[PDB]
DNA sequence: CGGGAATTCCC
DNA sequence: CGGGAATTCCC
């Protein structure tokens, strides 16, 4: 009911490359679920119930039940150290994040990055038990920025920088927006409750990229199934992919069938040679208007439906 | 006047061998012979000629570049009696067929790894032809090396003799795509007319969209189907329109086997049975 | 081993 | 300123 942050347009979620360090960050800008063909739309948030000037920062937090710092790093203009700090609020309380880049540390150089991230955080506020170990907090900002601290603790983060690297999934990340209002002296120290964005999956992750049925062989087969068809497609994991044919019979249900193929019938992750399934009704003579779509058993992500035709005997 | 010498009585399978990185150690797939063929696996061998009178010879297999400047090659032959890029085997004729190097294997380095290794090589005194000291690195092919055999022997008094170096048929890496043996896994259909313009899918192995072609063969015939690079899906599935056959209207179909062929070095797959039909 | 995931390099 | 593909590392 008082001053609070809020996400306006969430990040896209799927279809963006976490360009590696060696690739050079200068590769693209993370969009918002909307950024369409001829109408971009970046991730923007608005401070609500407050109209004075502010400071809104963003960093990458892990995904899942726990919420810690991610080893990856945001990159861009007003960014640095994987945390972009845009200001905004003189009169307009909405702020967006254009040309946002997502690093991607090597599975190897993670720990060091974390340990360094955690510790450096063990000197300020919001970053204490919320981040590193929920058994500290004794930090939550003192008055001047205490020094490196003593051992044991200097070993508690290290021990946490470990348990965390182990469970960090570098193929997904969430943006964490944190607004800071000005508390006297004009300075920004009034830190509003943060807000996490949706998951953002690395399009270079075989397990979570967009699905696409790029031109396939036959656009129709006999209702007797067993029709062997060649399908060209974007990267898939033979063991977790499936070809779902389906029909939406008039408010009576929803038909669905799946093609046949051994994880061997998937060719180098881009082609799948399968046999079509028996339609819903075989004795019929009139051709069938059905839809086919690749699908991930894991996340249930589904490609665009391509029209398919079932013709009788 | 006869002088002892060695010869490659069997070159190493020019294509099909995959190179391994330090981080993979050894493997169950070693270097093969030109002949070979899954039924009669052969190994790359040599032989010593006019060597009687030589109680014992010593041969040393060690990769070297490939062209004119035959500097020691970065990678290294790994396997039996080796150690560094140099498989050694002492020999006494009264046999002399030179086994044929059985498990022999190549262990590639990393594009950065070069300079060092190649340098640590001469530093270690390994160079079948001697390179130089001023800059031993420019454009090196990590996909094509070449085995160089050598032999030497003593005589009455230690003084050893070195019988001229013998190069081998160029060996190519199976992963360097542009340098691997092409193959056709499956193929859309094998029926089809004779006119042409019949869309035929073709699931092949790794191949570059800007250097691949498929040609149907016949009696000294070679018609290649058309298709744009936009048809080659992620180098694993070439899709094409069927070409016409040497102007025919005959009702009796015939075998017009097809196959992948590289525009770069002409190399090509093993033909795949496909026959036309009438109009 | 050979297929793929992880990281690069290249246009 | 994206995307394809080559190089390495891993299972």
């Amino acid at each position: 009911d008082g001053p609070y942050l809020q996400i306006l347009e969430q990040p896209k979620q799927r279809g963006f490359r976490f360009r590696y360090v060696c690739e050079g960050p200068s590769h693209g800008g993370l969009p918002g679920a909307s950024s369409e063909k001829n109408k971009k739309s970046y991730p923007q948030v608005k401070i609500c119930n407050y109209v004075g000037p502010a400071k809104v920062i963003v960093q990458l937090v892990t995904n899942g039940k726990n919420i810690h710092l991610h080893a990856h790093s945001l990159v861009g203009k007003h960014c640095e150290d994987g945390v972009c700090t845009v200001t905004a609020g003189p009169k307009d309380m909405v702020v967006g994040f254009a040309n946002l880049g997502i690093l991607h540390v090597t599975k190897k150089k993670v720990f060091e990055t974390l340990e360094a991230r955690m510790t450096e955080a063990c000197i300020r506020g919001y970053n204490p038990g919320l981040l590193v170990h929920s058994d500290l907090a004794y930090l939550q900002a003192e008055g001047g920025g205490d020094r490196q601290l003593t051992d044991r603790e200097k070993e508690i983060i290290r021990q946490a920088a470990v348990q965390q690297t182990k469970e960090m999934d570098l193929s997904v990340v969430r943006l964490m927006f944190t607004a800071f209002l000005p508390d006297s002296t004009g300075s920004f120290t009034r830190r509003l409750e943060p807000v996490v964005s949706d998951a953002i999956y690395d399009s270079k992750a075989p397990n979570a990229s967009n699905l696409k049925i790029v031109r396939m062989d036959r656009t129709a087969g006999c209702v007797t199934g067993g029709e062997e068809i060649y399908l060209l497609c974007d990267k898939v994991q033979k063991d977790d992919i499936q070809i779902r044919f389906y029909e939406e019979e008039e408010n009576g249900g929803v038909w669905e069938g799946f093609g046949d193929f051994s994880p061997t019938d998937v060719h180098r992750q881009f082609a799948i040679v399968f046999k079509t399934p028996k339609y819903k009704d075989v004795n019929i003579t009139k051709p069938a208007s059905v839809f086919v779509q690749l699908r991930r058993k894991s996340d249930l992500e589904t490609s665009e439906p391509k029209p398919f035709l079932y013709y009788p005997e | 006047c006869p002088r002892p010498y060695l010869v490659i009585t069997e070159q190493p399978k020019q294509r099909g061998m995959r190179f391994r990185y330090e981080c993979e150690g050894r493997s169950a797939g070693s270097i093969l012979g030109e002949s070979s063929t899954e039924a009669s696996k052969t190994q790359p061998a040599i032989e010593l000629r006019d060597c009687g009178g030589l109680r014992e010879v010593e041969v040393t297999a060690c990769l070297v570049w490939k062209d004119w400047p035959h500097r020691v090659h970065p990678h290294s032959l790994v396997g039996k009696d080796c150690t560094d890029g140099v498989c050694r085997v002492r020999l006494r004729p009264h046999v002399s067929p030179r086994h044929s190097f059985n498990n022999l294997g190549i262990q590639c380095v990393r594009k950065k790894e070069i300079e060092a290794a190649i340098e640590r090589k001469i530093q270690l005194g390994i160079d079948p032809y001697n390179a130089g000291s001023l800059k031993n690195h420019q454009e090196v092919d990590m996909n094509v090396v070449r085995i160089c055999f050598q032999a030497s022997y003593r005589d009455q008094q230690g003084h050893l003799h070195r019988m001229d170096p013998i190069l081998s048929e160029p060996v190519y890496d199976k992963k360097s795509t542009n340098t691997s043996e092409l193959r056709i896994c499956r193929i859309n259909k094998e029926s089809g007319p004779c006119t042409g313009g019949e869309e035929l899918y073709l699931l092949c192995d790794k191949v570059q969209k800007e250097d691949i072609s498929v040609v149907f063969s016949t009696a000294s015939w070679e018609g290649r189907a058309d298709f744009s690079q936009a048809d080659v899906h992620r180098q694993i599935a070439i899709v094409f329109k069927t070409p016409p056959y040497e102007d025919l209207e005959i009702s009796e179909p015939v075998t017009v086997n097809v196959f992948l062929q590289r525009l770069t070095d002409g190399v090509c797959s093993e033909p795949l049975p496909f026959t036309y039909l009438p109009r």
